[PDB]
DNA sequence: AGCTTACCTGGTG
RNA sequence: CCCCCCCCCCC
DNA sequence: AGGTAAGCTA
């Protein structure tokens, strides 16, 4: 109860089966495009990668999801601290408007609230664990 | 059938295995990515013998490949039971890669009677950054690369 | 594969060739790091995979009242006492083997009789 | 004129096959001179079946090498080849046929369950 | 049917407050390589923390609504293969008795 | 020997196929001619190495008494079979020039992979003659032989006209075979041209219908 | 169904009505049973309509 | 009939053993699949043969 | 090339 | 929005 | 929702 944010996310797996680079982007609410995970880690906090993988898959021995992942670390390479993060999430005006989505619009269940990023973080990488669980066929 | 041969049983699956639709993929167990750098000799002890076979001799037109070749391994995995179920050689399936990608990469391979079935290609450098190139060839290798068969004709069934 | 990452700044670690002295290192694309390859192999791919089969077996797996249960003996135990599942592995081709979980030991055995399996 | 060349790199190898494959003859009921000349015997053999009328050989060189070489299986196959076996259907042979008793069990097995599977 | 029920939606802030008292270590510390072992615990689809001991925990939680404490209409799931802990304040769930 | 047998047997059922057409087409052509054998083909246009010589297969065909009958103004064809995968504009120029000179009516161009767009557009620049492009291909099965295929007859103008006549038909409510359709093709068939269709009945036991070419 | 266990591929689990209309259906069978029958139900509604637009 | 009734039983007891029986084959991995079918895909018209079979 | 997009979708009361 | 009709039939 | 066949944006 309370406005009745109807906002969906989505986590979406790109490429096909058997097919050379599978990127994985998320749909966030009021902004176009779909972002590559990596950013919008790195936009919640989440700076170096194997913090990011850390987050996803939780066996650090699972060769196979990690070798999912490493496209994805690839993507995001681009960027590397959350100023970068926030501005790819677009000056002055644009990071601003980045911190106000990942806040009240991006996974609004949780919270709306403020510092809860490593709880919307971890949460990210559980929808990212569930999404990589499936297309391994497990 | 031919009118002749309408009782032949030999006939019809001589047939069904020349039309049906064989691939690279059907047989491969997993592909694998190696730094093996000198191409004159191995750091897999198990296909110490696929080079005194083949990288031995011949020896057609020895260096041949130039020998500089590449440092980066590609190596396929075959599977024994799906080789023999779609009646295939090491020998067959070594010419239809070696036939695809010509001249511009080496192939070698173990022997049909051999513990484990390998391919071993390298890339053929004419005169840095590689590790993508194979990544390529072998999406290229396992999705398009027929071995046998008629493209669009994926199963075929005998009927009396 | 089961690769490493860049003491220093965590980021992954990419391969490069030292030409001079044939040996593979992975380097740091966010700093200046490089260390020797442990193994000559990078990439692994499998296209026919068996790993995902025995998943999920955490030592409450005896607690779950919608497994069954056979009068097996342990090959490690020898108890009569199993609760057993069917391969994990959600792929439409995968054959019905039965894995059996001992509740006196808690050690994983088939009923495969095609294969000499201890995974 | 570039042939004479790969010819003789072929028979090099087959003298190599019956120097170390001889030995299984001496240690359970059936000397590098008997290999040199006996090895020969093939080389030319299996020139007859290529080139003809007017590519194959290479590859049926390695399958005669991998077969008649492995033991300890197909050295009770590769008894019967030095103790009175054609040496001349033997070239022309190259198929599943040269593998190990032991291969050719589950071989068997595997191609008359096929049949089976798709006479539907 | 004649014995279905659906419900009417409850507080979860009493179970969360109960949960992180009995074990629920929080999210915003979590090391999955020191808790590789570690259940999940949601509360209306809201990760809130992982647990080290679920069998103890979701014994008391069965104990409390079976007694009153919780409210008979909250659903609650272990699914112990996919090490998970999953319960329901939630209003429009579709209940039967046993 | 290998995979350069199947090539030969591929080319010799194309060729069976091109003399077969030719002979359906009104042309004289023996059934003797029709029915060489392989060995003979191979004896006949194979060089030393016993390798194929399409040069040498190229005929002239001169039309029947019964086709003059017919069609007087049909005039003699001409058929090239060419050694080069691609069919090269350098050519296809002489080619175009045979069928001038000789004054051929048509002219049929088997080739085996393709033909240069420079080339095939050349083709329709010597009027009144005629030229057609065959894949090697698309020859090695006589599609006419086919047990749905049903004969198809070319009907003369006078016999165009009568069918209009004795049906009270406009060109229009003719049924419509198209340009490209394989037995189209297989004809010659031109556009305006009307198909004579025999096929057997489960009703009537024989049933004639018309196709006009588009 | 709940009444069942897990990796149950038996006639009973996937759905066999060994009993007559006359002897009558067990819960169990009587659930399968309406399964089936909704699945009957459903197209015949579509080929209904199908149908009819197929006719026109 | 009281034995006709009997006779019935027996038949639909024997297609249920026929049943578990392919089902322990298929446990035991010495179930080989039919051409383009699951070795699970070939099981299943296996048991419901059997029991289409016993219906009739 | 691969997005998008309008066109229709049983009968009576 | 319902109503309507919902044939036949495993062998 | 779904198959098609125009219609046109990177
Ligand atoms: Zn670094
Ligand atoms: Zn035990």
């Amino acid at each position: 109860k309370g406005s009745r944010f109807i906002s969906t996310l989505q986590v979406k797996l790109y490429g096909r089966e058997g097919s050379s680079a599978r990127t994985i982007k998320a749909t966030l609410p009021y902004i176009k495009q779909d972002i590559p995970i990596v950013i919008i880690f790195r936009a919640l906090g989440i700076i170096p990668d194997g913090e990011i993988l850390e987050h996803i898959c939780y066996d650090v021995n699972d060769w196979q999801m990690l070798e999912m992942l490493k496209p994805c670390v690839e993507d995001g390479f681009v960027i590397q601290d959350r100023e970068t993060a926030l501005d790819f999430i677009g000056k002055e005006k644009r990071i601003q408007y980045a911190k106000d989505i990942l806040q009240k619009e991006f996974l609004p269940h949780i919270t709306q609230l403020e510092g809860f990023e490593s709880r919307k973080a971890f949460f990210l990488g559980y929808m990212i664990n569930r999404l990589l669980l499936c297309a391994l066929d497990r | 059938l031919e009118p002749g041969h309408a009782a032949d049983q030999e006939q019809a699956k001589l047939i069904r295995s020349a039309i049906e639709h064989t691939t690279l993929k059907s047989v491969t167990i997993a592909s694998e990515i190696y730094y093996d750098p000198d191409p004159r000799s191995t750091v897999i002890p198990e296909d110490e013998e696929i080079i005194q076979l083949h990288f031995s001799l011949l020896d057609e037109e020895a260096e041949q490949s130039f020998d500089q070749q590449s440092p980066w391994l590609l190596r396929l995995e075959l599977d024994r039971a799906a080789m023999n179920d779609k009646d295939l050689t090491m020998g067959q399936v070594g010419e239809r890669i070696k036939q695809t990608f010509k001249n511009d990469l080496f192939v070698i391979w173990s022997e049909d009677n051999d513990e484990k079935l390998i391919i071993r290609c390298r890339v053929v450098r004419p005169k840095a950054e590689e590790d993508h190139m194979l990544k390529k060839i072998e999406n290229t290798m396992l999705e398009n690369i027929t071995l046998r068969g008629v493209e669009n004709i994926e199963r075929v069934v005998m009927m009396k | 594969t089961t690769f490493r990452f860049c003491r220093d700044c965590n980021n992954m670690l990419y391969p490069r060739e030292d030409k001079e002295n044939n040996r593979l290192l992975f380097e740091c694309r966010t700093c200046s790091y490089v260390e020797e390859a442990g193994s000559p192999l990078v990439y692994r791919h499998e296209l026919i995979t068996n790993i995902g089969e025995t998943a999920g077996v955490v030592q409450d797996i005896g607690s779950d009242p919608t497994l069954p249960r056979s009068d097996r003996e342990c090959p490690k135990c020898h108890s009569r006492e199993n609760v057993f599942f069917q391969s994990q592995q959600r792929r439409k081709d995968t054959s019905m083997v039965l894995f059996f979980v001992c509740l006196s030991c808690s050690h994983i055995f088939t009923s495969d009789q095609k294969n000499k399996r201890t995974q | 004129e570039k042939e004479h060349k790969l010819r003789y790199n072929a028979e090099k190898m087959f003298s190599t096959l019956f120097s170390k494959f001889i030995v299984p003859e001496t240690i359970e009921a059936k000397v590098i001179s008997i290999s040199q000349e006996f090895a020969h015997n093939l080389e030319e053999e299996l020139y007859k079946a290529c080139l003809n009328v007017e590519k194959i050989y290479t590859e049926k060189v390695r399958s005669l090498y991998s077969n008649l070489k492995d033991k300890k299986n197909l050295e009770l196959k590769a008894h019967v080849v030095e103790g009175k076996l054609p040496l001349n259907k033997l070239v022309n042979m190259n198929a599943s046929e040269l593998a190990n008793p032991d291969l050719q069990e589950f071989k068997e097995k595997r191609d008359k369950i096929i049949l089976e599977n798709f006479i539907v | 049917s004649l014995m279905s029920c659906i419900s009417v939606g409850t507080d979860p802030m009493p179970i969360i407050t109960f949960l992180s008292e009995w074990g629920m270590e929080p999210l915003e510390d979590y090391v999955p390589h020191q808790s590789p072992d570690a259940t999940r615990v949601f509360v209306n689809g809201v990760w809130h923390g992982v647990h080290r001991n679920p069998a103890r925990l979701m014994e008391t939680l069965r104990t409390l609504r079976r007694k009153g404490d919780i409210n008979p209409e909250v659903s609650m799931i272990r699914d112990i293969r996919e090490k998970e802990l999953k319960i329901f304040t939630d209003a429009g769930r579709v209940y039967r008795p046993l | 020997d290998q995979e350069n047998e199947r090539n030969i047997s591929r080319l010799w059922r194309a060729f069976r196929t091109v003399k077969e057409m030719v002979k359906d087409r009104g042309y004289f052509i023996t059934q003797e001619e029709v029915e060489l054998p392989l060995e003979d083909f191979k004896a006949k246009y194979c060089d030393s190495m016993g390798r194929p010589q399409r040069k040498m297969m190229s005929f002239q065909a001169n039309p029947t008494e019964e086709s003059i009958s017919k069609f007087p103004d049909m005039g003699s064809l001409w058929v090239e079979f060419c050694d080069e995968p691609s069919v090269g504009v350098k050519t296809m120029k002489t080619f175009v020039i045979h069928i001038q000179e000789k004054n051929f009516q048509t002219g049929i161009f088997v080739y085996q992979n393709n033909i240069t767009p420079s080339a095939m557009k050349l083709v329709p620049s010597i009027p009144p003659a005629t030229i057609e492009t065959f894949n090697e291909a698309a020859l090695v099965v006589n599609i006419t032989h086919h047990e749905l295929v049903p004969k198809h007859i070319r009907l003369s103008s006078d016999e165009k006209r009568e069918l209009l006549k004795r049906y009270r038909l406009k060109e229009s409510q003719l049924p419509r075979i198209q340009r490209a359709d394989p037995v189209a093709l297989y004809l010659g068939l031109k556009r305006g041209e009307v198909v004579k269709i025999i096929r057997k009945s489960e009703t009537s036991g024989r049933y004639a219908s018309y196709r006009i070419c588009m | 169904l709940p009444h069942f266990s897990k990796d149950d591929y038996s006639p009973e689990s996937k759905g066999f009505v060994e009993n007559s209309y006359l002897r009558g259906l067990t819960p169990q069978e009587f659930f399968f049973h309406a399964m089936g029958g909704r699945e009957g139900l459903i197209d015949t509604a579509v080929k209904t309509a199908e149908t009819g637009y197929i006719q026109r | 009939d009281g034995p006709t009734m009997r006779e019935i039983t027996e038949t639909i007891a024997e297609a249920k053993k026929k049943v578990l029986d392919v089902t322990k084959e298929a446990q035991a991995n010495l179930l080989t699949a039919k051409h383009g079918m699951t070795l699970r895909e070939s099981f299943e018209d296996n048991v419901v043969r059997f029991l289409n079979e016993a219906r009739d």
